[PDB]
């Protein structure tokens, strides 16, 4: 499994989530912002590491960020 | 006349006047003095 | 086919110096270059490229010579595209030497 | 030649000059156990400063046994 | 689960064939495992460097039985300008008559392998004769062999581990490393040649039978306890002396004379005896430094402390590094490869010039294989001495344990460095380039007095400076007036002057255009790798481009293809980039050196100065010239011995050529490929009742990097290997 | 903190424009940590000209 | 002479390689007509290269083993033995058309960063001011030196650098 | 008495070759895919 963090430095700006092509992410309540949205990483045991998340969000630096970890049957997009 | 002068401004076409004109003095230069090693 | 066809029959370019024949010398060892020159972008990747780029432009930024346009590294897909380019205008041109001259001296 | 003379020389010229100007200096750089020396000048003092005693005196021999 | 690899849990989780081949690359790496603890991994390095011992005198002890039993030692030794070295023999059942008939070449029974490592030189200068000496050093080496492997085993026994305070502590290791290792292991090899290896050379056999009762010197240890030591300099041997005989030789055991000796144009074993018990006295004298157990001695963070300047120009100077040498491993090994590839580039460069065996320097293809193997050696060791130091910043670097010192002002100025290191490349790589495709159009148009030959002045300088009467300057050596000619002159100079003013040998050669244009490709190639593995080992924190370099790790594919596409971001791929440039670097110096030594051997250097001044000359004269013979190996009509290294050549060109494919194709194309033969073999009848265990993918992205500069320069190795040999003992 | 349309100064490390001149957008009041919007007349490798940051972030210089 | 070298005036193998280049151009030539424009065409090749090795042997250049003209390049042993020619007055007249050139960019860089689009005029080139600069550049090495010893010449640490500077 | 026969390189040669090759690369092969308890 992979491991996917979120930073407070998260806008709530949901480019992140929408990019996700495994749906491992989702936006929670929050009041750090003031979109009141932050990301979160519930289901990284489904991601596969492909790091579209990363190029949708827009702040520098990253506020979520994919360090690729031990591999699985589903982190490796394996149909087999 | 102003929009045909501002294309000939660009990067490439002034480039490429550029180094006609460069690679032209220096040919002019080699052939009125043939082949020049020293001085 | 490496002794007798390529080995054999690169006498006539090889030894083409100071005759009419001496072009397809010098584009044999520049095709040579520029396909060597390809492997840079085939084997490499644009990360690399754009630290280095960086450092330069810190360099330039000290000098007051950063340019307005930001200096990048090129694209992982034009890194390809420079590379098959170069690659093959390298080992057609080449050929192109060798036949030529070859069949020319020998014709 | 005289080996013993000289080897004897230079072992008691740098026993004595390690025993008397470089103990202060070398006690205050460092900052078997105990000797009843009254400066503390145990035995591997005497064994260092014995080693270039013996040392400088086999090269002075050697450069005088070559004439140069 | 599966059980494979034992020290990754998140590596035997893997359902892939991942799993096998990082199974195989992250065995090694000690720090990274399961449940590591310090003093686990310092105890497993210390059984590491056991099993790495036993298994070099395992192979010595091989070398050594090999000739014994395969060789022609013992007909070597009687003429050995006319008589080859015999490596191994040959058992092929794959051979064919003609090539048992030309593989048997002589003086053997069936094929054998004629040896270019000059193990033959080496043994019989350091006296070995006969091939029972050879038996009984194979029999000894292993059994040392054994007892390092033994020691290695029990090092690991739980009575028998250290401690952790016994691998950090550095002043009792420097100590008796620099006092035993060094100076007692030469003054026992001072001893051997003494004992035996001078008095093997004047005829007398010294064995374990008879040396307690055979004197090396007619007057034994009066001299040396009268201090008389000049009276083992006196009455040296002979300019006319046979070598391995009685005649014409001496009494002498340490000289000083300077150049070689006359027949076999090799050093002096007088001199070397004395070379090494200075050396022996000078490392038993360095190794009574630092403070053990014993109050006097040096202690070495408050040598640190101290080096520090005033007006702050090293800011905190070397405070702080104490701990940061001693508790990282990789910092410790960065050093040792930095200094070990140095020291292997120094054996290569003192060895062609000052061949130390007898009857090298003759033995053209022995030279030729024993300098590019050691260059070879050289360029990876530096490689992984930049690269184990770039792992170092990654792994072990702390910036609160440095904050002010040398090595983290290392990192304030990087971008300078990295600057200056590319615009010496630039430079280099413009002008010398320049100035040979200027010289290959000056040949071209058949006009070569036009063509930029700069004199190489500053070298022939030195070799003025050292002795060398060719070129004028006539100053410190080469004019009679001198201080240090005159001072001298009565002791070494007149054997060093007698050597460095012949052309005849590779002792200071005769320099010009050609050799200025590869010394400055040289430099090219040198600082172009240099940069790029500081730029590996200083943008591996991080850059602008990735400022959490540092969290991921030493070796990682990418970051993907945001910001711009982020490909061979890691300081592993920057490694990965700059193994081509040492490939190309020491391509360059073994080209030269080569080509150079090839048109001295031949005699024509005028060759060599008139073709290495442009790039045709150098690929008509010396890879086309020199590559008749090694292609003629096998043909239409026969074969001869040469057959074996065309086969090796065209092999290292469909190497090199297999890991272009791993270098320029990636994976995403394979993995599809991949799926489709998953799909054709679940699918296929009367197959898919075999079924495998492990799912089969792709090769990963750092995998193909690594297998692909495998096959590169493996490839890159033996077609050189095989052109250099073949033509050396071909045309010789 | 700083008024809209005046001259900043970053002091993030690992930002593209750490140590470079950018413009005060806005300034959000609420609870907000990164309220200060800055943007850059040049843009970063991802393309973007704008970045939040906190208030020990910015310098008016 | 320098480092064993004969002059080229001296030298035989340079005038064994002038008759060798003179025969090659002979022996191509005598398959022509008189007034033809082949041999019109060969023999100014072969005024050229007479030309040319006069020119060679009059300049005081060094010839070696083979008759090649070898280029000193140390600053005292050039300007001592009269070589000063062919590296030291060469280089400092590329250090001049250099700097020319490099400080003409940097004047055009720092005149086009003070407008409303700096890129719009880095793509498209302002000529009039370009030309105005190009003009200007012939007094380099003193601005150089004079924006040297004011500190503008260099930006300050307000550069961009990496976390770990 | 040292001197190996002259049948060593026809067995020992095979050996190392075929044999100990086969036997090396099955127990690696079942050492690579047992499964842990
Ligand atoms: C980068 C290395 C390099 C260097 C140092 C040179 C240098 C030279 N080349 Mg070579 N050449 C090179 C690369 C190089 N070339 C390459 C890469 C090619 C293939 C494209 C050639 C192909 C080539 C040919 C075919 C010829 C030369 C010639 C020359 C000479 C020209 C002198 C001149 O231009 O008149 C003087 C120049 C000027 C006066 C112009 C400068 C204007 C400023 C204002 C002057 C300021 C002075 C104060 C000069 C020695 C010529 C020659 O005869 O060599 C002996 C010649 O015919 N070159
Ligand atoms: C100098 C040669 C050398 C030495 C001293 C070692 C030493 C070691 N290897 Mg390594 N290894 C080597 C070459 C070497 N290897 C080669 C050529 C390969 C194939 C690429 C490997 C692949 C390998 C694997 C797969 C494993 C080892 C393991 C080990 C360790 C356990 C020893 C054992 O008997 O099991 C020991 C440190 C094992 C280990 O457990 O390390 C922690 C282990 O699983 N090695
Ligand atoms: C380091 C390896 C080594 C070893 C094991 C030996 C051992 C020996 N040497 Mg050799 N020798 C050596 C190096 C060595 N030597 C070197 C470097 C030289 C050149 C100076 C010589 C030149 C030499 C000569 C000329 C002779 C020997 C002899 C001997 C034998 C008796 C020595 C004796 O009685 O000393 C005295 C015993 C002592 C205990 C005093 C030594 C204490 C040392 C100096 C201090 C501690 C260290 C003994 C087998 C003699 C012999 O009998 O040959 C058959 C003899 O004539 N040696
Ligand atoms: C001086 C001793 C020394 C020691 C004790 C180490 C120890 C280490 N190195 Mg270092 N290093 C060294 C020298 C050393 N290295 C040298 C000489 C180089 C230059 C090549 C390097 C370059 C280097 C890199 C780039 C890396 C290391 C890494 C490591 C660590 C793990 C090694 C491992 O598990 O891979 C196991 C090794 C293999 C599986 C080797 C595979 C086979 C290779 C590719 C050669 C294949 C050629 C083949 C044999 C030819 C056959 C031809 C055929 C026709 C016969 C370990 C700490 C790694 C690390 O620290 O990661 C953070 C790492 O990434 N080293
Ligand atoms: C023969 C093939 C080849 C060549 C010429 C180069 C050249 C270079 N490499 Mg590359 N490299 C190569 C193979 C090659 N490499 C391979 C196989 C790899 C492994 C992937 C690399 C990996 C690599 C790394 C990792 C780095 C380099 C760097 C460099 C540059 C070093 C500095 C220098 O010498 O500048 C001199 C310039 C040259 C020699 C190039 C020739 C330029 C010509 C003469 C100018 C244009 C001429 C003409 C007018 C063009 C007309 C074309 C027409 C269509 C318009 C240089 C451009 C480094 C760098 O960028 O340093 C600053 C660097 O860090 N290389
Ligand atoms: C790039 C490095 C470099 C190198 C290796 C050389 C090498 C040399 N220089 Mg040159 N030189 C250089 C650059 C260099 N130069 C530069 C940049 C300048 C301008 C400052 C000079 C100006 C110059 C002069 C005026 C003279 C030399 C001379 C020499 C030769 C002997 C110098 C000596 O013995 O002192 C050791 C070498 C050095 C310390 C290297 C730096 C050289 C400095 C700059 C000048 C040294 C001159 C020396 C003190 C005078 C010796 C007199 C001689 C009769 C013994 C030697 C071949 C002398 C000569 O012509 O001998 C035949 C001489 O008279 N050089
Ligand atoms: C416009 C003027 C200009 C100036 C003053 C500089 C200055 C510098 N460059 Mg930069 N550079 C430039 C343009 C410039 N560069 C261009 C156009 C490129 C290619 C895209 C580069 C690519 C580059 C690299 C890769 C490196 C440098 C480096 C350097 C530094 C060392 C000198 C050198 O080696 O340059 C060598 C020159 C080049 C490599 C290319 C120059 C190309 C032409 C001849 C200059 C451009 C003319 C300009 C378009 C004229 C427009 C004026 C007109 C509109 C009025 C120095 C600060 C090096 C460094 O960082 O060391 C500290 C270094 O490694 N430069
Ligand atoms: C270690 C270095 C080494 C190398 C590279 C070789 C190479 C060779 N040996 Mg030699 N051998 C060696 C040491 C070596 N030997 C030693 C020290 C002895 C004395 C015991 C022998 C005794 C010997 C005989 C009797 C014969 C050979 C033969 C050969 C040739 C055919 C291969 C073979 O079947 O050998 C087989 C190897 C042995 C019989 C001894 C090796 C035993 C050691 C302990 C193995 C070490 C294990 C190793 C480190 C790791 C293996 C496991 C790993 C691969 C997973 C080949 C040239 C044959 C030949 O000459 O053909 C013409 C032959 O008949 N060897
Ligand atoms: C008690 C007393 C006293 C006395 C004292 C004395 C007498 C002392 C002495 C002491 C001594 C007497 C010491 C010695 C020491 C020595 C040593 C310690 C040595 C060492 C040696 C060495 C180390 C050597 C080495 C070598 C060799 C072996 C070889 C050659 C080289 C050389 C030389 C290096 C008095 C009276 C004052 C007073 C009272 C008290
Ligand atoms: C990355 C890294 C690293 C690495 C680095 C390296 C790898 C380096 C290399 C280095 C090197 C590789 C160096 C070298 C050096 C050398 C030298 C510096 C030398 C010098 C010499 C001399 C000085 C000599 C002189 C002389 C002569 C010439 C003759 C006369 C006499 C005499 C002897 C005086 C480390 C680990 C730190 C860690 C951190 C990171
Ligand atoms: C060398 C290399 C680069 C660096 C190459 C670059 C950045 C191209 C440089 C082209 C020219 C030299 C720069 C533009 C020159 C301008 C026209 C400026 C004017 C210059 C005047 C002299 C005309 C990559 O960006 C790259 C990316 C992906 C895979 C491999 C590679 C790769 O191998």
């Amino acid at each position: 499994a992979h491991i996917v963090k979120i930073y407070d430095t998260c806008i709530g700006c949901t480019q992140c989530v929408r990019a996700c092509p495994l749906d491992v992410l989702e936006m929670v309540p929050w009041d750090g912002c003031k979109a009141s949205q932050m990301a979160s990483a519930p289901r990284t045991e489904d991601c596969v590491g492909c790091k579209r998340c990363e190029t949708a969000c827009p702040t520098d630096f990253l506020s979520v960020r994919v360090y690729l970890g031990s591999e699985s049957t589903r982190s490796m997009g394996l149909s087999y | 006349m102003k929009d045909f002068t501002t294309y000939l401004s660009t990067a490439p076409v002034i480039a490429t006047i550029w180094f006609t004109f460069t690679a032209g003095l220096l040919i002019e230069i080699n052939r009125y003095f043939p082949d020049p090693l020293v001085f | 086919w490496l002794r007798d066809f390529l080995w054999a029959q690169s006498s006539q370019v090889i030894q083409s110096y100071g005759s009419a024949l001496s072009a397809y010398g010098l584009i044999f060892l520049g095709a040579h270059f520029v396909w060597a020159f390809s492997l840079m972008f085939l084997f490499s990747g644009r990360g690399y490229w754009q630290e280095l780029i960086e450092s330069i432009v810190w360099a330039h930024n000290k000098l007051k010579v950063a340019p307005a346009i930001q200096p990048r590294a090129l694209s992982i897909t034009q890194g390809r595209a420079v590379g098959v380019a170069h690659y093959l205008l390298g080992g057609i041109a080449t050929t192109w030497s060798f036949f030529l001259a070859r069949i020319i001296s020998v014709g | 030649l005289d080996p013993q003379i000289v080897i004897s020389g230079s072992t008691a010229a740098f026993l004595a000059i390690g025993r008397f100007v470089f103990l202060g200096y070398q006690r205050r750089e460092a900052n078997i156990f105990a000797t009843n020396d009254p400066a503390g000048f145990n035995i591997i003092d005497v064994a260092g400063w014995g080693a270039l005693g013996h040392a400088v005196g086999f090269a002075v021999l050697a450069i005088n046994s070559l004439q140069g | 689960h599966k059980l494979f690899p034992k020290f990754s849990q998140g590596l035997a989780q893997d359902p892939t064939t991942r799993r096998i081949w990082y199974g195989l690359a992250m065995a090694h790496d000690f720090e990274s495992h399961d449940g590591m603890t310090e003093e686990n991994l310092y105890q497993k390095i210390f059984a590491s460097h056991f099993g790495q011992l036993s298994i070099i005198f395992l192979w010595t002890s091989g070398n050594l039985f090999h000739v014994a039993w395969q060789g022609n030692f013992e007909q070597w030794v009687t003429d050995p300008v006319h008589i080859r070295p015999i490596a191994h023999a040959i058992w092929d059942p794959h051979f064919g008559q003609p090539a048992v008939e030309a593989f048997t070449r002589g003086g053997a029974s069936g094929p054998v392998n004629i040896s270019t490592s000059g193990v033959y030189q080496w043994w019989y200068t350091i006296g070995m004769r006969t091939n029972q000496d050879l038996y009984v050093g194979s029999v000894f080496l292993a059994l040392v062999s054994a007892i390092f492997l033994f020691a290695g085993w029990l090092h690991l026994q739980p009575n028998f581990q250290p401690s952790l305070s016994w691998f950090k502590d550095a002043e009792s290791r420097l100590n008796h490393h620099l006092s035993g290792l060094f100076g007692v292991s030469s003054l026992a090899w001072t001893g051997h040649l003494v004992h035996v290896a001078i008095p093997e050379s004047r005829g007398q056999h010294v064995g374990w039978d008879n040396f307690l009762s055979v004197l090396p010197h007619p007057q034994g240890l009066t001299p040396f306890f009268t201090g008389n030591w000049a009276a083992y300099a006196q009455s040296p041997d002979t300019a006319s002396h046979v070598f391995g005989t009685a005649q014409g030789s001496g009494q002498a055991i340490l000289t000083f004379l300077g150049g070689f000796h006359p027949q076999t144009q090799s050093l002096w074993l007088t001199d070397m005896a004395h070379h090494h018990l200075a050396i022996a006295v000078i490392f038993i004298v360095a190794g009574h430094m630092y403070r053990t157990n014993f109050g006097i001695g040096h202690r070495m963070q408050a040598i640190l402390e101290a080096h520090t300047p005033p007006s702050g120009s090293l800011g905190a100077g070397h405070k702080g590094l104490f701990d940061t040498v001693n508790n990282s491993l990789h910092f410790q090994l960065g050093l040792a490869l930095a200094s070990v590839g140095t020291i292997t580039s120094l054996v290569a460069q003192h060895m062609y010039s000052l061949p130390p065996y007898a009857f090298q320097a003759i033995d053209f293809t022995t030279q030729a294989a024993l300098y590019t193997h050691h260059q070879y050696i050289a360029g990876f060791i530096m490689c992984g001495a930049f690269a184990h130091g770039a792992i170092f910043f990654i792994r072990d670097y702390d910036p609160e344990q440095n904050k002010g010192n040398v090595l983290a002002r290392m990192l304030d100025h990087k971008e300078a460095l990295i600057s200056h290191l590319s615009w010496v490349s630039l430079f280099l790589g413009f002008h010398t380039l320049g100035l040979y495709v200027h010289n290959d159009v000056m040949q071209a148009f058949g006009t070569p007095e036009k063509q930029i030959l700069i004199e190489p002045v500053f070298a022939q300088w030195i070799q003025a400076a050292h002795g060398k009467a060719l070129y004028g300057f006539d100053f410190l050596l080469s004019s009679k007036t001198s201080a240090a000619f005159a001072n001298g002159q009565s002791l070494w100079l007149p054997g060093w002057l007698d050597a460095i003013n012949n052309n005849q040998n590779s002792l200071f050669l005769t320099i010009g255009p050609g050799d200025f244009l590869v010394h400055h490709a040289i430099a090219l190639g040198l600082h172009t790798t240099t940069l790029i593995l500081v730029k590996g080992a200083l943008d591996a924190r991080g850059s602008k481009l990735m400022p959490d370099k540092k969290d991921f790790g030493y070796s990682f594919p990418c970051d993907g293809p945001g910001r711009g596409g982020t490909c061979d971001i890691s300081a592993y791929d920057a490694f990965y980039l700059a193994v081509f440039w040492m490939l190309n670097t020491i391509g360059w110096v073994t080209f030269y050196w080569h080509w150079k030594h090839l048109t001295l051997w031949q005699g024509n250097v005028a060759q060599f100065d008139e073709s290495s001044t442009y790039l045709m000359g150098w690929l008509r004269d010396y890879l086309w010239l020199n590559s008749s013979q090694l292609i003629n190996g096998y043909n239409p009509f026969g074969m001869n011995s040469l057959s074996v290294w065309a086969w090796t050549f065209l092999f290292g060109h469909l190497i090199y050529a297999t890991g272009f494919m791993f270098l320029i194709s990636w994976r995403g194309y394979w993995q599809e490929l991949i799926e489709t033969l998953v799909w054709a073999h679940e699918k296929t009848p009367l197959a898919n009742l075999v079924y495998w265990k492990d799912k089969p993918v792709a090769l990963s992205i750092v995998q193909a990097r690594l297998v692909g500069l495998a096959h590169f320069s493996v490839g890159y190795i033996f077609t050189y290997a095989a052109f250099l040999i073949a033509s050396t003992s071909g045309r010789f | 903190g700083p008024k809209r349309g005046s001259l900043v100064k970053i002091l993030r490390p690992e930002s593209y424009w750490f140590n470079q001149v950018g413009k005060v957008v806005s300034v959000d009041q609420s609870g907000v940590r990164y309220p200060v919007v800055v943007r850059f007349e040049n843009q970063n490798y991802a393309g973007v000209t704008t970045n939040n940051y906190a208030l020990d972030e910015v310098v008016a210089a | 002479d320098i480092a064993g070298l004969t002059p080229c005036s001296e030298s035989k193998a340079y005038a064994k390689l002038e008759k060798k280049e003179l025969k090659t151009l002979e022996k191509r030539l005598k398959q022509y007509e008189a007034d033809s424009a082949p041999a019109v065409a060969l023999k100014a090749t072969m005024e050229r290269t007479k030309a040319r090795f006069a020119n060679y042997a009059k300049a005081g250049l060094l010839c070696g083993n083979d008759g090649l003209p070898h280029l000193i390049a140390d600053p005292g042993l050039a300007l001592k033995y009269g070589h000063a020619g062919e590296v030291f007055i060469p280089t400092f007249g590329f250090l001049y058309v250099a700097g020319y050139i490099g400080y003409v960019g940097r004047q055009y860089l720092i005149a086009v960063k003070g407008e409303a689009k700096p890129t719009d005029k880095e793509i498209i080139i302002d000529v009039p001011l370009a030309t105005k600069l190009a003009w200007q550049g012939a007094g380099w090495p003193l601005a150089a030196v004079q924006e040297l010893q004011r500190g503008t010449l260099l930006e300050k640490e307000e550069n961009i650098t990496v976390s770990p500077r | 008495p040292f001197v190996p026969p002259s049948w060593a390189p026809s067995v020992f040669v095979p050996l190392t070759g075929l044999v100990l090759p086969a036997i090396a690369m099955a127990t690696l092969f079942v050492y690579i895919e047992k499964e842990a308890p």
